[PDB]
């Protein structure tokens, strides 16, 4: 049962990542979108 | 039509970022499969003459672990694109540090313009795509395996286990459809990961040229 | 490290009784007892059961190398 | 029709295999046990893809596709908590050994979750539920005729301890070589030029299967592992040998 | 093979074959009859129609019903295919659908006789209507045995063969019609192999080359090793195009010319 628990934490962590790059593209994205402006 | 075209947009969008996802590049598992209705909502849901115009849904996306390492993907108006269309999508990246991109033609470009394609090609490497063929994302056939392309470390691994020169492993040729999904250029290493119904599975390599 | 299989294939024993019973057809001498027959493939087919066919095998690989391999070494199938 | 048919089939197919010769009458298996061709260009890695001659393999069924998430667990999992079962199938100081030991469990309980990973694998490999498949070694005749050797008697209770069959058939995974080596690029492909026969290998040597139904004795289980890997080892595409010819 | 819900009515994998066989107007039109009509409201014919939307001469067409409908299309569309191929160089006046007759009405407005006839044959033969080119006729099966039978591991682990319908053309496109909404961009296979490499690639043309191959063989009930037929399609595959098993598949391969001598030829290579 312990080891079920710290699998689904450690999935969880997996989950955090995924939120972390997440906030990453969506942090150059505001970036970025200056070149497709200003591309035009 | 409108609703079409729409319909159209979405699917080529949807492609293209399963493609810039399997280049290896970052996209959001969001913009991954987000469905028609938001992308109604997302830009205008009305081509003709319209909010969801092209070279408006173009997209950047820096790759994956350099992340200087960028790709745009335009979208040309011009059914069929000429040299001084081209010329100034390749104008306005030089402005950055971007080399790659990628043209989505809505019907071929002029067979002037492929020749700018290959001239600027070791300082600003584009391709071009037609609209058509990115509607289906051909990895998904059921015909189509597995490809994944190897790294330059572990291609001479390979031809050194079975000490083997890299003329004598199969070809694939660079203009296949897998290969420009992949975007390789020639003398890169492909593995392909088959099914196999005498053995289970099957790791064969192709050779790009 | 030789690395090739480690049994003899059904074509090296093809080669290697018809070039044994050759050699003993021109009067070489013989590895094993003879109880009595005089026959050189059946004699060079007793040789290779005791296994002293004195002959090697030089096996090319594909790059060029190559591996000898006695006979006395590898597994007979048949 | 049937006469005019004939005289013109003669003909006709007589050219197509022409063609197919002079197309591949020069591929053939190297001692590098790869494929190749007359400029040594390669052309299968493997002979078949899993470098086996096609004399010696035979049709074979199996087992773990297409059962049902219940009836695959209700057979190949070998439960060993229930006491009165046991001593039906296992002798009477094998059953304390398997009901105590929590390291016979655990391994009791891995094996099984190996058999349901090769499951999946199956599923994805054998789309449309096809049992059929051709294999080396015929196993099922392989173990009919360890129980008429070693007059097996499948009423009495058996001495083959559960744990001597999940390690007996690991140590015979390890003696099919295909790919020799120990580099990664060479244990991987290895692993998947016998990964059908070890799927297959796996579920038919399970410990709940030789024990509820095969009912081997542990002298008819060596006699058994010594036979498969020597049936096996005479599968593997000689070198030297013009498959091309053959293809063709 | 058709996707999600068209899967099994047969209502609505129908008009999938519709919008896939090719529709010209030669199937749908009857009668055509050009005319010289001088002024627009007279109409040298009884139509009340013309005189409630108002060059001197028309092409009365008078359209099919039960060939109409069997594609299940409106004069709309025919009206304005009719004009978004010729431009606005014509003016088509069309009936309504309530009248028995399906008659439309062309005239030019800007060797001016022979051209409604000359635009005439070239809007009759191949206008298209609906649907994409090459393909000549689409049926419409459902499938018997368990081969294209739709196979889905349920929720407890067998294996249930669904019954779907399925659709089975005569010409080929695979790029336009894979690209198709609710057509199964998974499973649509050709049967064409010189479609699918263009398409799909090199190492796909060797899985389909050998699913023909193989049906070919098995089909009389006899089998062929599985060893063999790799390796048939590996060396006709193997150098990145489709090598044919022809005088020009394999004597471009170089192999030498001592070898090539032998096929065919025997001279001009040496």
């Amino acid at each position: 049962r312990q080891k079920l628990l710290k699998e689904q934490e450690e999935k969880r962590l997996r989950e955090k990542e995924e939120q972390k790059k997440l906030l990453e593209q969506r942090a150059q994205y505001v970036e970025k979108t200056k070149n497709i402006l200003m591309f035009t | 039509d409108d609703e079409e075209e729409t319909y159209r947009l979405w699917k080529i969008r949807k492609t293209i970022m399963q493609l810039c996802h399997d280049r290896g590049y970052l996209v959001t598992q969001d913009e991954l499969d987000q469905t028609l209705e938001e992308f109604k909502a997302q830009f205008g849901d009305k081509p003709s003459e319209g909010r969801p115009r092209r070279t408006d849904l173009t997209v950047l996306v820096a790759h994956n672990d350099d992340p200087t390492d960028q790709m745009f993907v335009f979208f040309p108006e011009e059914p069929k694109v000429g040299i001084k269309t081209i010329k100034v999508y390749c104008q306005r990246m030089q402005e950055e540090n971007i080399t790659r991109a990628l043209i989505v033609v809505q019907q071929g470009m002029t067979p002037s313009a492929k020749q700018s394609l290959v001239d600027m090609a070791p300082k600003y490497i584009l391709e071009q795509f037609l609209q058509q063929e990115l509607l289906i994302n051909i990895t998904e056939h059921e015909l189509v395996p597995e490809h994944v392309v190897m790294t330059k470390e572990e291609v001479t691994e390979l031809l050194a286990r079975y000490k083997l020169r890299e003329n004598q492993l199969p070809r694939i040729q660079a203009g296949d459809p897998v290969a420009r999904y992949f975007g390789i250029k020639r003398g890169q290493v492909v593995k392909i990961i088959r099914p196999s119904e005498t053995a289970g599975r099957y790791i064969t390599y192709r050779l790009v040229q | 490290k030789r690395i090739t299989t480690p049994y003899m294939t059904k074509y090296e024993r093809a080669r290697v009784l018809g070039t044994r019973a050759l050699q003993i057809a021109m009067c070489a001498p013989v590895m094993v007892e003879l109880e009595g027959e005089t026959d050189p493939l059946l004699i060079a087919m007793k040789e290779l059961k005791a296994r002293k066919i004195p002959i090697i095998i030089r096996r090319y690989l594909p790059d060029g190398s190559y591996e000898d391999w006695g006979v006395d070494e590898l597994i007979i199938s048949d | 029709e049937g006469l005019i048919d004939t005289a013109v089939k003669t003909a006709e197919t007589g050219y197509i295999q022409r063609r197919l010769i002079k197309s591949m009458e020069s591929v053939m298996v190297k001692y590098d046990a790869t494929v190749r061709n007359s400029i040594n260009q390669v052309v299968q890695l493997r002979y078949g893809e899993d470098g086996l001659a096609g004399e010696s393999v035979e049709f074979q069924n199996l087992a773990t596709l297409k059962p049902s998430n219940k009836a695959f667990e209700k057979k190949f999992r070998f439960d060993y908590t229930n006491e009165r079962a046991l001593r039906r199938t296992l002798q009477e100081d094998l059953v304390k050994d398997v009901l105590s030991n929590a390291h016979i469990q655990n391994e009791l309980e891995r094996e099984f979750e190996r058999m349901r990973e090769d499951r999946e694998v199956l599923r994805v490999i054998f789309p449309t539920g096809d049992s059929k498949v051709v294999l080396p070694c015929n196993l099922l005749r392989m173990i009919w005729n360890a129980q008429k050797i070693f007059h097996i008697n499948p009423r009495l209770p058996s001495d083959l301890h559960p744990i001597k069959v999940v390690e007996g058939v690991k140590e015979l995974s390890k003696k099919l070589v295909i790919v020799n080596g120990d580099d990664p690029l060479s244990r991987q492909a290895q692993e998947n030029a016998t990964l059908l026969f070890n799927i297959h290998l796996r579920s038919t040597l399970c410990s709940r299967r030789m024990a509820e139904e095969f009912r081997l004795s542990g002298e008819a289980f060596d006699w058994l592992l010594g036979e498969i890997e020597s049936k096996f080892n005479q599968a593997i595409a000689h070198p030297g040998e013009m498959v091309g010819a053959l293809a063709a | 093979f058709l996707l999600g819900q068209s899967a099994r009515d047969a209502e609505r994998a129908k008009d999938i074959l519709c919008r896939l066989e090719h529709t010209t107007l030669r199937k749908v039109t009857a009668n055509t009859a050009i005319y010289y009509d001088p002024n627009p409201q007279s109409t040298v014919v009884a139509e009340d129609q013309e005189w409630v939307n108002v060059s001197p001469w028309l092409l009365r067409v008078e359209l099919d019903r039960k060939h109409m409908t069997d594609r299940k299309l409106t004069m709309e569309q025919i009206a304005e295919k009719i004009n978004a191929g010729f431009g606005d160089d014509l003016n088509c006046i069309f009936n309504d659908d309530n009248a028995e007759k399906l008659v439309l009405r062309i005239r030019i407005m800007n060797d001016d006789d022979v051209f409604l006839r000359c635009i005439e044959s070239n809007m009759l033969t191949d206008m298209t209507l609906q649907g994409i080119e090459q393909i000549s006729k689409v049926y419409m099966h459902l499938p018997q045995t368990d081969n294209k039978k739709k196979i889905i591991i349920t929720e407890d682990g067998e294996f249930k063969a669904l019954q779907e319908w399925i659709l089975e053309t005569d010409g080929v496109s695979l790029m336009r019609v894979l690209s198709e909404k609710d057509v199964d961009p998974v499973r649509t296979t050709s049967n064409d192999i010189v479609e699918i490499f263009t398409v799909l690639g090199i190492e796909a043309v060797r899985k389909a080359l050998e699913r023909e191959l193989y049906h070919v063989i098995s089909f009389d009930g006899s089998y062929v090793n599985y060893r063999h037929l790799a390796l048939l399609c590996d060396t006709m595959t193997c150098r990145g195009h489709l090598m044919a098993i022809t005088r020009h598949g394999v004597n471009r391969q170089d192999t030498g010319p001592l070898m090539k001598c032998s096929f065919e030829e025997t001279v001009d290579v040496l």
